[PDB]
């Protein structure tokens, strides 16, 4: 009745579609990058942590940051009306209000994006294997800035949205967990520069295969988007690549699905190492080199200089990094390079 | 023909052999829980619960039944701690052996079902080619698992005819199996009260009968019909995996973060205990109270529980460990054998220090001595010729008040330090390393493996939930399309 | 096919495989059960995180029997 | 581990000798067309 | 494109209006920061 | 459709021309008059201190962090 | 590091694959060409982090 | 080890090159993933629900 | 006892490359 | 048993083969070292 | 130092029994026909 | 008793439902005006 009008209003061809995924992706999307904008604009973090984030504060654009709340707050969601601002909207800036709203309302942003990319694949009348392939950031998002707080004692762990309170958490999760020498981040620093690689040999490849139908140098004027003949020698990419690295392609539908394959399990693999870092669980050591290192004292490896590194991230970060534990080290119990 | 990831698609058009795949799994499944069990009893040293309880033995399926009331063994010994019992059948035994008899039938009937797959009963009357009336199905199980439910809450946990369940007191010192009552409060939704948990599986029991029958009574509208492809057993698949993902991400977080239902004596302490100081509060409690009452400090610190203050240890926080350290707690850091007491660091100069404990995050923490004020009077310094506020040239002494140490004082530099650097991990212990030869390094609890995985498990599922939504969305789109020509 | 005793019992379960209902019925009866069930789901998270702060109800571990 | 010396350069000047008269060799009309 | 039966303002009028007015406002703040003397 | 239609026509300037500035002063009036140091509560480079309070400001409990945050406020701080 | 501390990087002298690698040259060796031959003995010229300057070359 | 001495004895993350080298990295990646199921979703009709969809391509 | 599981893996490894390109199923065009 | 038609066989290849070989290999050769400890 | 006896049959097994599904797999298919 | 948290939270359900009420009543009205 009304029902079939909305539907078909909604499912209409226009400049840009909405449909009934526009619904629950646009204000869900459009109220975090606003909540973010203006808190890199305006909003301190100074009854936080100790720090200024904002341009309003005389911060520039690679040290702002919609900070985290308080560590005292736990994993409360710390809503407006809630009975930890009861109705006040000062302090509920001050507390880190915003964090928690930009981090729920982009999370509902990120379900809207898939549901749309679904609805215009059953629309279009295709497969849908872009809906698929979007669920790998997806599962990072949910494991970095969801779950592993949520293992945790508070949101205060989580990152930051910023460029240097990013950075901050790269080193502060090399510095407790050691976060390179778990398998999980190795086989997703390797599934995403095997991404990487393929992008830049298959676009190399194509382009350099291509088949003469124009007048002049360039031959990008030599295409029309109709797909009845071939527009690169397959056949001649094969035995190019066959012959000085050994192994190729001989099926465009297994090179396309390889690279769908290989970043989005990178991603999934990861994922799963960081929710693993959650309960605390994390490569760190291997029992046989410390027995070793200590039956021994003249051994080295690199691996113990990765050790001794951590000491010093750890101890010359916690401070300033972990302030609501009042921490005071003398000037003489700090880690030393020249004390060994 | 197939190919290695589809071989299990000759069950989707045929119901007989479903059956029987499904019931050879569930024997499977059955067999595994009754054959952990008898390995874990293999595995059990039950003489010492105060000091070598179950979960510090990397128990993973003891627990579990432990919770519903059974405590007995044949051997005469139960998991309270009292010995020269008799349970009569139902022991851990026998429950481990009922599951290998169910294990056996099941697969029996298994290899029936699937020589006899053809039957009348999947052929539709109309058209005679195999169909399953799902809606109907739905309203069946509904109904079979509501009337269920009701009668476990209603009969088990109130121990009107079962045992009751296990409840305890907010300290893990005495717990036990009791008859529950319920509660219809709003109290009952506290997963913190008992109560609630009994009123919850009648009240949805009864809830799960009426909706049970009202989908056995009325038939699906045509919009809903046609809209979530029903009729296409593959969306029953999606539906139900969307379901236990919901399921696993409640009880990953439940265990996590404890509940009435995974009690601190079954699983030991969780981390929001150790960083929240909630043992070290009674412990201070009880002394200041003994203290006041009258009593000397060797008097009054030999009154805590043994228990109690075990649990003030970091070696129980969860959030210690590792991911490749394998085994039970015990061969992290060896078998508890007794406590050596309080201790209590003293300057020179007649003052009392206080050692700061270590956080979780760290895997080294500087040991630093402060005051009631919060500044450093001493540290064991880093720096090797510059230093200070050292022990040695502050005097500091150690003197000790409850347990086997009790009385002693210690003056002399290197066991004071000895002492000292191991306070950081809280309550000091007397252990056996040469026992199950621990290396002295930290094993995470059955509680932290158990949250772990299912986390894992329901990330996963979670991408299983929106590939077999897509399967059965777009199932007359795949093959490729037709590209209109 | 093959005809047993059980199956015969069992035979009208299975039959209404074709079986609908006109129009939208019962859908906007549904609609409310989303619904509320989705408002208690919430009612029970807030308390759990304790955003509700309830006389007579105290989230602690102080509060076993 | 002086005839080590010499005989890795006779080693390696062979190598170079052959590259350098390799690509004097007619090598412009190596292409399968306009050769 | 945008509906031809013409709403008196379309879907894009919303979208090229809740770009506008924000950062016409935030550009002109952002600018007033700058003679903050710090 | 495109923005050379757009950029034509003499109502969008009648509109445009009007409604901008005030939008610009809006904003810059905004923070030059130091409101969006209340509406915010983000302190002046002269109020991160005071003369009986020399450290960070921090809160430690979570239904008096309104209570807490007020009473640095108050004072001065 | 030029000051009597060796590094062990080979897995037959306890490392597994993750710890394991070819141990860069010495500081007192510098930018200095490093042969072999330029050694006095294959003793000390594995010792002094040769065979690093000899994958290197030949590979890049 | 050497990425750790690396950082700090530069601050490598600070240095807007190294900023680009991570965005064309992800970016790759990215391109890589949408690329690869653009295509394969396209794909004509020549298998069935039994056989694999890659046997729609006869070589060359 | 675990250096010789890591040099037959990548033992392995080579002899798998050496299978891989000297004893492929040779495509060939239709 | 009675013949059912809908079963059907299982189709492996070569370079399939291979494939599923190199990756249980690396598989094996980087958790070996954890696995050890 | 220490190598774990448990560790070694845990590659062992896991090295060995895909390995040996998949050579299964790959034998019974070419041992048939067109 | 009604504790001001319950004050709030009923505030909360009552002002989110009016959000989600006036939204499809705005799509319903300009989707129906415009057959
Ligand atoms: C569709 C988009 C959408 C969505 C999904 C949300 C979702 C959310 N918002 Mg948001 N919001 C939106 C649009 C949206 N908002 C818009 C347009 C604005 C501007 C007005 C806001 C402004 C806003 C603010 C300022 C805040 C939120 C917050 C929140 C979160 C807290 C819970 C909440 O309010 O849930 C939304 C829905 C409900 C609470 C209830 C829905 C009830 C329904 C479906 C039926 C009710 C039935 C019945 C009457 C019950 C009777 C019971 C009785 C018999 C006992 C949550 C993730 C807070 C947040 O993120 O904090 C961290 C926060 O600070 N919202
Ligand atoms: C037929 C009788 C029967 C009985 C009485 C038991 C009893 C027991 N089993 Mg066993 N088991 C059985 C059959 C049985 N089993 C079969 C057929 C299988 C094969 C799958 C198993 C597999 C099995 C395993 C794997 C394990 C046990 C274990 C145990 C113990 C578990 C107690 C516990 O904490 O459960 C806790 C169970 C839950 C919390 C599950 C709740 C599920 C819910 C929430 C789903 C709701 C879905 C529903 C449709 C929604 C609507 C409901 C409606 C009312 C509104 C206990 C002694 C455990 C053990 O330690 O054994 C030694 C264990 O790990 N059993
Ligand atoms: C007066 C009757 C009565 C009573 C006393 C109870 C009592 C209870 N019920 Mg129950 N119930 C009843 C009737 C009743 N029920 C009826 C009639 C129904 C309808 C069938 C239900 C349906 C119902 C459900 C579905 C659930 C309960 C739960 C509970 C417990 C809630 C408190 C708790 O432990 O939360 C503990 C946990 C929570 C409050 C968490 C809820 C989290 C939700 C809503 C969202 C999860 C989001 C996401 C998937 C998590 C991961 C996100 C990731 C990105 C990080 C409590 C014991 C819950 C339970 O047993 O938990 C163990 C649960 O899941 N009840
Ligand atoms: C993260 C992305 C995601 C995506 C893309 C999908 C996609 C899909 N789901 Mg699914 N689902 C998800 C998450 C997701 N789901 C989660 C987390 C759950 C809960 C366990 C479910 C449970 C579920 C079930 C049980 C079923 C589906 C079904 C479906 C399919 C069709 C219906 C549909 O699109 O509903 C998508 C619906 C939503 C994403 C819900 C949107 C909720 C909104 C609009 C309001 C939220 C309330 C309020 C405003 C905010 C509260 C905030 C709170 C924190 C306080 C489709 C494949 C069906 C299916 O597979 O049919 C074949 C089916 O049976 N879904
Ligand atoms: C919950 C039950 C469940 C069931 C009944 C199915 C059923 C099915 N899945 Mg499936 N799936 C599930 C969960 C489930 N899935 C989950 C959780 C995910 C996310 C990880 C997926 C992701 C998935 C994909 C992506 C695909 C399937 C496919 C299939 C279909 C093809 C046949 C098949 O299984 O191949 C039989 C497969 C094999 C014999 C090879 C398996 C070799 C491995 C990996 C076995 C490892 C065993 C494991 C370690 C044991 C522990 C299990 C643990 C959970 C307790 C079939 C309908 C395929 C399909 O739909 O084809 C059209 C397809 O492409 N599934
Ligand atoms: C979850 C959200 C999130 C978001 C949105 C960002 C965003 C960004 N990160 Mg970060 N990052 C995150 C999480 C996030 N990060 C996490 C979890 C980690 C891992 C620990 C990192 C680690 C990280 C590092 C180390 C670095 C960045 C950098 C960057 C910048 C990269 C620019 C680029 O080309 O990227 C690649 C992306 C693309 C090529 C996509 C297209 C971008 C363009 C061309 C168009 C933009 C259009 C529009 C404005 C946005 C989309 C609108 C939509 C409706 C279509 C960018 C601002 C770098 C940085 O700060 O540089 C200053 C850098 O060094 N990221
Ligand atoms: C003593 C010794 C030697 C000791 C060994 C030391 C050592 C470090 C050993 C290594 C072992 C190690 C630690 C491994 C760790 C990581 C590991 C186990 C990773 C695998 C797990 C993983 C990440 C899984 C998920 C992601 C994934 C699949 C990643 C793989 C990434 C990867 C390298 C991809 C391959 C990239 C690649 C080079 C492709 C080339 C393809 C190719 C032939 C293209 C050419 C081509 C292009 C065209 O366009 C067309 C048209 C045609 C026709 C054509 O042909
Ligand atoms: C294990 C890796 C193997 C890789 C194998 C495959 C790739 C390599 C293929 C080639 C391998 C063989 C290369 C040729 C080796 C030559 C032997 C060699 O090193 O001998 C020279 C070696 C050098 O001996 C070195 O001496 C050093 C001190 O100077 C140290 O003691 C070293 O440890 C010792 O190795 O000596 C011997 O082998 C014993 C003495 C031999 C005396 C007869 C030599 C020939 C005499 C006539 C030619 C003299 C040339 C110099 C003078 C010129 C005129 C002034
Ligand atoms: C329940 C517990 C007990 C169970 C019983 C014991 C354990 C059983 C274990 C079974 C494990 C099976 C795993 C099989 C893997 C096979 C893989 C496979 O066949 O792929 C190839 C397969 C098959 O591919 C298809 O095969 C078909 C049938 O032959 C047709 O030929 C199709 O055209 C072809 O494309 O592809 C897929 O399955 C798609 C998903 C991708 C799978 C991985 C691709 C390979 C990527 C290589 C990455 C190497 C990384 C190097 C890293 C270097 C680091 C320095
Ligand atoms: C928070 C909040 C909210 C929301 C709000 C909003 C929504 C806002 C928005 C806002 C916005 C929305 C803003 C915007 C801004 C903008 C900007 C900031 C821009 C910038 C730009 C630039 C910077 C440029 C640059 C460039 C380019 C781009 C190109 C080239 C050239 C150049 C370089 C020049 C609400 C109310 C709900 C509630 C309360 C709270
Ligand atoms: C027939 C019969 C019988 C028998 C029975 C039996 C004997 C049973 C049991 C059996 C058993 C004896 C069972 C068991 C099983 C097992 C299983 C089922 C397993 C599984 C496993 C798994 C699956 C694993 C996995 C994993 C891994 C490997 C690693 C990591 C982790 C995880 C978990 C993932 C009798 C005498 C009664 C009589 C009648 C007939
Ligand atoms: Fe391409």
């Amino acid at each position: 009745g009304w029902f079939d009008i909305l539907d078909d209003w909604l499912k209409r061809d226009r400049f840009v579609f909405v449909g009934w995924s526009g619904i629950l992706l646009f204000p869900c999307a459009y109220l975090a990058l606003g909540g973010w904008l203006t808190g890199t604009t305006f909003v301190t973090s100074w009854y936080t942590h100790g720090l200024a984030s904002s341009y309003l504060e005389g911060c520039n654009f690679l040290t702002v940051a919609v900070s985290t709340p308080a560590n005292s707050m736990g994993h409360s969601l710390l809503l407006l009306w809630g009975p930890e601002a009861q109705g006040d909207f000062t302090r509920w800036c001050q507390l880190g209000g915003l964090w928690t709203f930009i981090a729920l309302h982009g999370a509902f942003g990120l379900i809207g994006f898939m549901l749309r990319q679904f609805e215009i694949a059953r629309l279009v009348g295709v497969r849908p294997y872009n809906a698929i392939a979007f669920s790998a950031p997806i599962a990072v998002f949910v494991s970095v800035f969801l779950i592993y707080p949520l293992g945790q004692s508070s949101w205060f762990f989580a990152p930051s949205f910023g460029v240097a309170a990013i950075f901050r958490f790269l080193l502060f999760f090399q510095g407790f967990h050691n976060w390179t020498l778990n398998p999980f981040h190795m086989m997703g620093v390797a599934g995403v520069l095997g991404g990487a690689l393929l992008c830049a040999i298959h676009g190399a490849t194509v382009e350099n295969t291509l088949f003469q139908d124009g007048e002049g140098a360039s031959t990008f004027r030599a295409f029309n988007p109709t797909q009845a003949e071939e527009t690169y020698s397959m056949v001649t990419a094969n035995r190019f690549w066959s012959q000085i690295f050994g192994i190729a392609f001989s099926n465009k539908r297994w090179l396309h699905f390889f690279m769908l394959f290989v970043p989005v399990t990178g991603l999934w693999m990861s994922a799963i190492g960081v929710v693993g870092l959650a309960l605390n669980l994390r490569s760190y050591d291997f029992i046989s080199q410390e027995i070793r290192a200590a039956e021994d004292p003249e051994f080295e490896t690199f691996y113990t200089k990765n050790l001794l590194l951590n000491e010093g991230i750890r101890a010359w970060m916690a401070p300033q990094d972990q302030p609501h534990e009042n921490f005071v080290f003398p000037e003489e119990v700090l880690p030393r390079g020249n004390a060994l | 023909g197939l190919p290695w990831y589809r071989v299990h698609t000759v069950l989707i058009n045929d119901p007989g052999r479903l059956i029987a795949a499904h019931l050879m799994h569930t024997a499977l499944v059955a067999g595994w829980a009754g054959s952990m069990a008898l390995y874990e009893l293999a595995t059990f040293d039950p003489s010492d619960p105060v000091l070598n309880p179950m979960w510090r033995q990397g128990m993973f399926v003891l627990p579990f039944m432990a919770r519903l009331g059974v405590t007995g063994s044949w051997s005469g010994w139960s998991i309270t701690g009292e010995t020269g019992i008799d349970p009569g059948f139902w022991s851990f035994e026998g429950v481990a052996l009922a599951h290998i008899v169910l294990s056996g039938l099941l697969f029996l009937a298994a290899c029936w079902h699937w020589v006899y797959w053809d039957l009348e009963l999947f052929r539709d009357p109309r058209t005679g080619e195999p169909a399953l009336d799902l809606p109907k199905m739905f309203g069946i199980h509904l109904f079979l698992a509501g009337l269920l439910c009701f009668g476990f809450g209603a009969f088990h946990l109130t121990g009107l005819f079962g045992p009751g369940m296990w409840v305890s007191d907010p300290y893990g010192l005495t717990g036990s199996v009791q008859p529950v009552a319920p509660e219809w409060g709003p109290d009952g939704f506290n997963p913190y009260n008992p109560g609630g948990v009994v009123a919850h599986h009648i009240a949805a029991g009864i809830v799960g009968i009426i909706a049970g029958l009202f989908h056995i009574l009325v038939r699906p509208p045509q919009r809903l019909y046609k809209a979530l492809r029903m009729g296409n057993i593959e969306t029953v698949l999606s539906s139900s995996i969307a379901a236990v993902f919901f399921a696993a991400f409640v009880v990953a977080g439940t265990m996590w973060y404890g509940s009435a239902t995974t009690p601190i004596e079954l699983f030991g302490p969780t981390r929001y205990q150790w960083d929240s100081s909630y043992f070290q509060q009674e412990i201070n409690r009880r002394v200041q109270a003994s203290l006041a009452s009258g009593a000397t400090l060797e008097e009054a610190w030999s009154a805590i529980p043994e228990k109690l203050a075990f649990y003030d240890y970091i070696g129980n926080n969860p959030a210690k460990g590792g991911l490749f350290r394998t085994g039970p707690m015990n061969k992290g850091d060896g078998i508890a054998q007794a406590w050596k007491g309080h201790a209590v660091f003293r300057n020179k100069e007649g003052e009392e220090l206080f050692v700061r404990r270590m956080p979780a995050f760290f895997e080294s923490f500087p040991v630093i001595l402060t005051d009631k004020n919060g500044v450093v009077k001493a540290d064991i310094p880093f720096r090797r010729a510059e230093s200070k506020y050292s022990f040695e040239q502050q005097g500091v002494t150690v003197s000790f008040y409850g347990g086997e140490l009790n009385g002693q004082t210690f003056t002399d530099p290197p066991t004071v330090k000895s002492y000292a650097r191991k306070a950081i991990f809280g309550e000091i212990f007397e252990f056996d390393t040469e026992t199950l030869n621990s290396d002295g390094i930290f094993r995470t609890s059955p509680r932290g493996w158990f949250t772990f995985a299912h986390a894992v498990f329901a990330l996963l599922f979670f991408f299983g939930h929106i590939w077999h939504g897509a399967r059965t969305l777009f199932r007359d789109v795949f093959s490729g399309i037709d590209p209109e020509l | 096919a093959r005809r047993t005793w059980l199956g015969d019992i069992l035979r009208p379960l299975n039959s209404e495989y074709g079986k609908v209902a006109p129009g939208w019925g019962t859908t906007p009866l549904m609609a409310v059960f989303m619904g509320l069930f989705l408002v208690f789901l919430l009612i029970i998270l807030e308390i759990y995180n304790s955003t509700l702060i309830l006389d007579g109800v105290n989230v602690s571990w102080k509060a076993l029997g | 581990m002086e005839t080590l010396k010499i005989t890795v350069y006779i080693v390696v000047t062979f190598f170079v000798l052959l590259f350098v008269f390799g690509f004097l060799s007619g090598d412009p009309a190596r292409n399968p067309k306009r050769k | 494109q945008e509906p031809v039966s013409y709403p008196i303002f379309t879907v894009r009028w919303v979208a090229v209006h809740t770009l506008a007015v924000p950062t016409i406002f935030f550009l002109g703040a952002i600018a007033a920061m700058q003679f903050i003397q710090r | 459709r495109p923005f050379s239609d757009i950029i034509t026509s003499v109502r969008y300037w009648v509109i445009h021309s009007i409604t901008i500035p005030a939008l610009f002063i809006a904003g810059w009036l905004f923070v030059s008059t130091g409101l969006a140091y209340d509406v915010f509560g983000t302190p002046r480079p002269d109020s991160y201190y005071a003369q009986e309070q020399r450290s960070i400001p921090l809160v430690t409990d979570r239904f008096e962090a309104k209570q807490q945050v007020e009473t640095f406020l108050e004072q001065l701080k | 590091d030029g000051i009597r501390e060796p590094v062990s990087g080979s897995l037959l002298y306890g490392n597994n694959i993750i710890t394991g690698a070819v141990v860069p040259s010495s500081n007192a060796i510098g930018l200095h060409f490093y042969p072999i031959w330029e050694a006095a003995s294959l003793d000390e010229w594995l010792y002094n982090g040769g065979p690093y300057q000899l994958i290197i070359f030949h590979f890049l | 080890n050497f990425m750790i001495v690396f950082q700090a004895e530069h601050n490598i993350l600070m240095h807007p090159f190294h900023q680009l080298g991570v965005a064309g990295v992800f970016g790759g990646a990215l391109f890589c993933a949408m690329h690869g199921s653009l295509v394969t979703s396209s794909l004509i009709r020549e298998t069935t629900e039994t056989e694999s969809a890659n046997y729609g391509y006869k070589f060359g | 006892m675990e250096t010789i599981t890591y040099v037959f893996i990548f033992a392995c490894i080579i002899a798998l490359f050496f299978f891989a390109i000297f004893f492929r199923e040779p495509p060939r065009i239709t | 048993m009675e013949p059912n038609p809908n079963r059907q066989p299982v189709e492996l290849n070569r370079t399939s083969l291979y494939l599923g070989l190199l990756l249980i290999l690396v598989l094996a050769l980087l958790f070996s070292s954890y696995f050890f400890n | 130092m220490e190598v774990n006896q448990l560790g070694l049959i845990a590659t062992a097994l896991f090295v060995l029994v895909p390995s040996v599904f998949l050579i299964i797999l790959y034998v019974q298919t070419e041992s048939q026909q067109k | 008793t009604i504790t001001p948290s319950l004050k709030g939270f009923f505030i909360g359900l009552l002002s989110g439902a009016v959000v989600l009420g006036l939204t499809f009543a705005v799509l319903i009205a300009i989707s129906q005006i415009d057959k």
